[PDB]
C-alpha cells in the first residue's frame, strides 16, 4: 500500500561540509529543487495511498461485548485490548514477519501511525461482523451474524434454508480455516514476501544512494578535502566538478528510480483500495478478485507497509 | 484570539453498534444522494 | 424520488458555483505541465561550468577553439535538462493513462449500466451515473440510494409451523414485538408470512433460533368459504 | 408447477424428456370432492 517515504539535503549530499562544492552547485541551476520536488510529490501520495485503502470507513464502529455470533469465532482477527497498541492476534503475527543521515538523505514518518491504521481496520472488522454491506451504503444497520451469512449465501446462488441447516458445520469450517490461516502466518517465512520485498528496495536503493559518494568519477580522490588541500583553485574546482557531476547523476539516478517505483505502489494501493470498498464493504461476484471460490467475505488485516486480505469463499 | 494548533488527528467519531443474536435494523425510508467524482 | 434528485443536482450546482478548489485533482495536472516548462526555461539560464549562460555570449567573445570547451558544458547540462523534463514527463504521462484507463471504465460501468461494485460509483447502492466534461478530465455525477430512517426489530431465521420449517422467498422475518412479518431485505415494507412468501425445508429441530408463528395459506380461506357454500347447500337441501 | 414454468410445447427442444409433474392445487380440491362426496352421501340418510 506504500513504501518508505524519503527526502535529501542535494547540497549535502553533493557538498556535505563544503562552501567550495555548494559555490560551484549553483551553477546548474534548478537541478536540486526538482529532485526535492520529485521525492516530496512521492512522499505526499504514501499517504493519500494509506487513506485510500484504510480510511473508508465514516465512524469508528465497535463490536458488542457479548459475541453471539451463532458460532463464527473471529477472536483471532479482532482486536486484544492486553496490548499498547490494540492489534488482533494475526496483524501481530503479520507485523513480525517483516523486518525493518550525514549523507543529507532523511526518512521521514508516515501521517497516519500503526495504532491509526489498526483502529480503521478494527472499525472496519467492526462494522462488516455486525452489520454486513450495510456501512458502505449508508449508515451501519444492525443483522445477526448467521442471518448476515445466509444473505451471502443467496449472493452466491446457494438457499439460505442449506446454511441454517449446516450453521454449525460452517461455523467449525471457518473457524478451523481462520485457525489455519495463523499457523501457516506463524510457521512460513516467505508468505509476507511481498512487503519485505518493497523494504529491501527501500534499503538497497538508499545503500546504493550512499555507496556512490566513495566513487571517484575520474577525479584524483572522493574526498572533497584532499581535493581542496592539494590541488589550487584552477585545478582543484575541476575535480570538485568531476564529484559534483557524478554525485549529481547518482542522485538523479536515484529520485527517477523511487518515481517509477512509486508508479508500481500506486497501483498496488488503488487496487488494495478496490479491494477494501468491493471485497470487506460488500460481497463480490467478480471472478478471481476476492479468492479463489464463491466470494462470501472479507477481512482487512493492517501489516508494515501494506494490507492482508482474509478472503472467505464457499468452494 | 486565534492561533496555529496541534493535535492527534481523529479517525472520525466512535459508534458502538447494537449487535445481538435476534436483533435487525431495517430502513423505513431512503435519500437519493448525488456525488460528484472527478478524474484526471 | 424526483424532488430529491432535483435537490441533489440543485447541490451539486450550488458547490460547484460556490468553492474555489473542488476540481483540484485536474488544476494539479495544470499545474505540474505548466511547472515543468517553466522548470525546463529556467535551466537555459544555468552556465554549467562556461563562462556565460548564452551562446552569443561566447561565440562573440571565445574565437571557434575555446568556444567548443565552453558550449560543450551548455550542451552537455542542457541535454540532461531535457532528458530529465522527457523522463519525467514519460513517467507523469504513465500516471494520467492509468486514470484515463479508470475513467474509461466508469463511462462502461457506471454510465453505460447499473454496477453492483460497492464504492464504484459513488458511496451508495448505485442506480446510475451522468457524465459531464471538464478541462482535460470528466467528471461523473453518481446517483445511489441510500438508506435513511432505520428501526429495530426482533428477528429470525425461520418460522416453525406444522413442525415444518419455513424461511423467506426473497426478504426476512421481523417482528414488531407482538406480531410477525416478512418485509423486503433493504425497505421496511411488513406482509403476512404467507405461503407465496415462504419456502419450507427440514422440521423444527435443526435450526439455531426458530419461531413459533403461524404461516397463512391463502387457499384455505377461498376452499373454506366454498366449505360453507356446500353446507348451505346440504342445509336448504334439507328441506324437500 | 410451483418449481417449473412452461414455455412452448415438447417437440422445439432438443433432449426434453418425459416425468410427471405435480400439482399442489390438484389434491387439494380432491380431497375436497372427498368433502363433497361425503357430505353427500350422508345426506341420502334424511
Ligand atoms: C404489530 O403490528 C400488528 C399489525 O398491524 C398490530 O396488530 C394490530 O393492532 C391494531 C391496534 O394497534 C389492531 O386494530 C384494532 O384496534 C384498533 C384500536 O382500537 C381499532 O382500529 C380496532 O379495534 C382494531 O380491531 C389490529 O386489529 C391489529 N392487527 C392484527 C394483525 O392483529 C400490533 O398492534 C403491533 N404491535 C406492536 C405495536 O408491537
Ligand atoms: C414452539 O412449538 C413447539 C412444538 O409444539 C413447542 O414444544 C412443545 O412444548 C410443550 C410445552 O412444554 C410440550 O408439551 C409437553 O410435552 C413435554 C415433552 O415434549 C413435557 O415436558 C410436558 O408434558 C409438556 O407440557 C410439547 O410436547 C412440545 N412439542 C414438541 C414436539 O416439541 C414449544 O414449546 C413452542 N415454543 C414456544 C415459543 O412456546
Ligand atoms: C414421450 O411422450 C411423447 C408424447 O406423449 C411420446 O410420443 C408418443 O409416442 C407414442 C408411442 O410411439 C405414440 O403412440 C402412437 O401414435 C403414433 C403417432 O402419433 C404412431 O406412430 C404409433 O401408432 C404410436 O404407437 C403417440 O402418438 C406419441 N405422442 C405424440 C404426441 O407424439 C413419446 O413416445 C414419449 N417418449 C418416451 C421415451 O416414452
Ligand atoms: C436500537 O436498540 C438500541 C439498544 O437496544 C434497545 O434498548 C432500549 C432503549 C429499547 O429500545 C430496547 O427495545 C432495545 O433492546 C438503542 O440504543 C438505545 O438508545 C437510547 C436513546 O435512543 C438510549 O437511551 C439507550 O440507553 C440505548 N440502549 C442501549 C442498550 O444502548 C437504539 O436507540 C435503537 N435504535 C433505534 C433506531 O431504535
Ligand atoms: C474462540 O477462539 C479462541 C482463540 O482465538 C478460543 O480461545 C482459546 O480457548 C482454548 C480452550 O479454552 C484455550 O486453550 C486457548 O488458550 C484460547 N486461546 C486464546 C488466544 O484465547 C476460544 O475458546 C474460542 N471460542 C469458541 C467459540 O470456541
Ligand atoms: C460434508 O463435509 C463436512 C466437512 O466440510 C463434513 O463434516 C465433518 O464430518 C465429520 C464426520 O464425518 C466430523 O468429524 C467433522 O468435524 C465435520 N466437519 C467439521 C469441520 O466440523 C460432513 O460430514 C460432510 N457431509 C457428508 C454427507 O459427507
Ligand atoms: C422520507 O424521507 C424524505 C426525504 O428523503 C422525506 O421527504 C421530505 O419531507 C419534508 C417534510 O417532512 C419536505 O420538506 C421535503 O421536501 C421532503 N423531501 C424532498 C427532497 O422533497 C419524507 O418526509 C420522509 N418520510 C418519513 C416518513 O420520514
Ligand atoms: C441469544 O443469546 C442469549 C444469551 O445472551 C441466549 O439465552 C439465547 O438463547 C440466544 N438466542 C439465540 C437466537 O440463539
Ligand atoms: C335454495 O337454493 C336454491 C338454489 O339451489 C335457490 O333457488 C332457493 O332460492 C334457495 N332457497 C332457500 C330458502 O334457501
Ligand atoms: C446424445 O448422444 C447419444 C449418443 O451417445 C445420441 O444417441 C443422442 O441422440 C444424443 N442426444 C442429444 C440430445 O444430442
Ligand atoms: C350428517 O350430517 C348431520 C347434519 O345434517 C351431522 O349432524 C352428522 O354428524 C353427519 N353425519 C356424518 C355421517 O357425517
Amino acid at each position: 500500500v506504500s513504501m518508505t517515504k524519503t527526502s535529501v539535503d542535494c547540497t549535502m549530499y553533493i557538498c556535505g561540509d563544503s562552501t567550495e562544492c555548494s559555490n560551484l552547485l549553483l551553477q546548474y541551476g534548478s537541478f536540486c529543487t526538482q529532485l526535492n520536488r520529485a521525492l516530496t510529490g512521492i512522499a505526499v501520495e504514501q499517504d493519500k495511498n494509506t487513506q485510500e485503502v484504510f480510511a473508508q470507513v465514516k465512524q469508528i464502529y465497535k463490536t458488542p461485548p457479548i459475541k453471539d455470533f451463532g458460532g463464527f469465532n473471529f477472536s483471532q482477527i479482532l482486536p486484544d485490548p492486553s496490548k499498547p497498541s490494540k492489534r488482533s492476534f494475526i496483524e501481530d503475527l503479520l507485523f513480525n514477519k517483516v523486518t525493518l543521515k550525514f549523507n543529507g538523505l532523511t526518512v521521514l514518518p508516515p501521517l497516519l501511525t500503526d495504532e491509526m491504521i489498526a483502529q480503521y481496520t478494527s472499525a472496519l472488522l467492526a462494522g462488516t461482523i455486525t452489520s454486513g454491506w450495510t456501512f458502505g451504503a449508508g449508515a451501519a444497520l444492525q443483522i445477526p451474524f448467521a442471518m448476515q451469512m445466509a444473505y451471502r449465501f443467496n449472493g452466491i446462488g446457494v438457499t439460505q434454508n442449506v446454511l441454517y441447516e449446516n450453521q454449525k458445520l460452517i461455523a467449525n469450517q471457518f473457524n478451523s480455516a481462520i485457525g489455519k490461516i495463523q499457523d501457516s502466518l506463524s510457521s512460513t517465512a516467505s508468505a509476507l514476501g511481498k512487503l519485505q520485498d518493497v523494504v529491501n528496495q527501500n534499503a538497497q536503493a538508499l545503500n546504493t544512494l550512499v555507496k556512490q559518494l566513495s566513487s571517484n568519477f575520474g577525479a584524483i580522490s572522493s574526498v572533497l578535502n584532499d581535493i581542496l588541500s592539494r590541488l589550487d583553485k584552477v585545478e582543484a574546482e575541476v575535480q570538485i566538478d568531476r564529484l559534483i557531476t557524478g554525485r549529481l547523476q547518482s542522485l538523479q539516478t536515484y529520485v527517477t528510480q523511487q518515481l517509477i517505483r512509486a508508479a508500481e505502489i500506486r497501483a498496488s494501493a488503488n487496487l488494495a483500495a478496490t479491494k477494501m470498498s468491493e471485497c470487506v464493504l460488500g460481497q463480490s461476484k467478480r471472478v478471481d478478485f476476492c479468492g479463489k471460490g464463491y466470494h462470501l467475505m472479507s477481512f482487512p488485516q493492517s501489516a508494515p507497509h501494506g494490507v492482508v486480505f482474509l478472503h472467505v469463499t464457499y468452494v | 484570539s486565534q492561533s496555529i494548533i496541534a493535535y492527534t488527528m481523529s479517525l472520525g467519531a466512535e459508534n458502538s453498534v447494537a449487535y445481538s443474536n435476534n436483533s435487525i435494523a431495517i430502513p423505513t425510508n431512503f435519500t437519493i444522494s448525488v456525488t460528484t467524482e472527478i478524474l484526471p | 424520488i424526483a424532488n430529491q434528485f432535483n435537490s441533489a443536482i440543485g447541490k451539486i450546482q450550488d458547490s460547484l458555483s460556490s468553492t474555489a478548489s473542488a476540481l483540484g485533482k485536474l488544476q494539479d495536472v495544470v499545474n505540474q505541465n505548466a511547472q515543468a516548462l517553466n522548470t525546463l526555461v529556467k535551466q537555459l539560464s544555468s552556465n554549467f561550468g562556461a563562462i556565460s549562460s548564452v551562446l552569443n555570449d561566447i561565440l562573440s567573445r571565445l574565437d571557434k577553439v575555446e568556444a567548443e570547451v565552453q558550449i560543450d558544458r551548455l550542451i552537455t547540462g542542457r541535454l540532461q535538462s531535457l532528458q530529465t523534463y522527457v523522463t519525467q514527463q514519460l513517467i507523469r504521462a504513465a500516471e494520467i493513462r492509468a486514470s484515463a484507463n479508470l475513467a474509461a471504465t466508469k463511462m462502461s460501468e457506471c454510465v453505460l449500466g447499473q454496477s453492483k461494485r460497492v464504492d464504484f460509483c459513488g458511496k451508495g447502492y448505485h442506480l446510475m451515473s451522468f457524465p459531464q466534461s471538464a478541462p482535460h478530465g470528466v467528471v461523473f455525477l453518481h446517483v445511489t440510494y441510500v438508506p435513511a430512517q432505520e428501526k429495530n426489530f426482533t428477528t429470525a431465521p425461520a418460522i416453525c409451523h406444522d413442525g415444518k420449517a419455513h424461511f423467506p422467498r426473497e426478504g426476512v422475518f421481523v417482528s414488531n414485538g407482538t406480531h410477525w412479518f416478512v418485509t423486503q431485505r433493504n425497505f421496511y415494507e411488513p406482509q403476512i408470512i404467507t405461503t407465496d412468501n415462504t419456502f419450507v425445508s427440514g422440521n423444527c429441530d435443526v435450526v439455531i433460533g426458530i419461531v413459533n408463528n403461524t404461516v397463512y395459506d391463502p387457499l384455505q380461506p377461498e376452499l373454506d368459504s366454498f366449505k360453507e357454500e356446500l353446507d348451505k347447500y346440504f342445509k336448504n337441501h334439507t328441506s324437500p
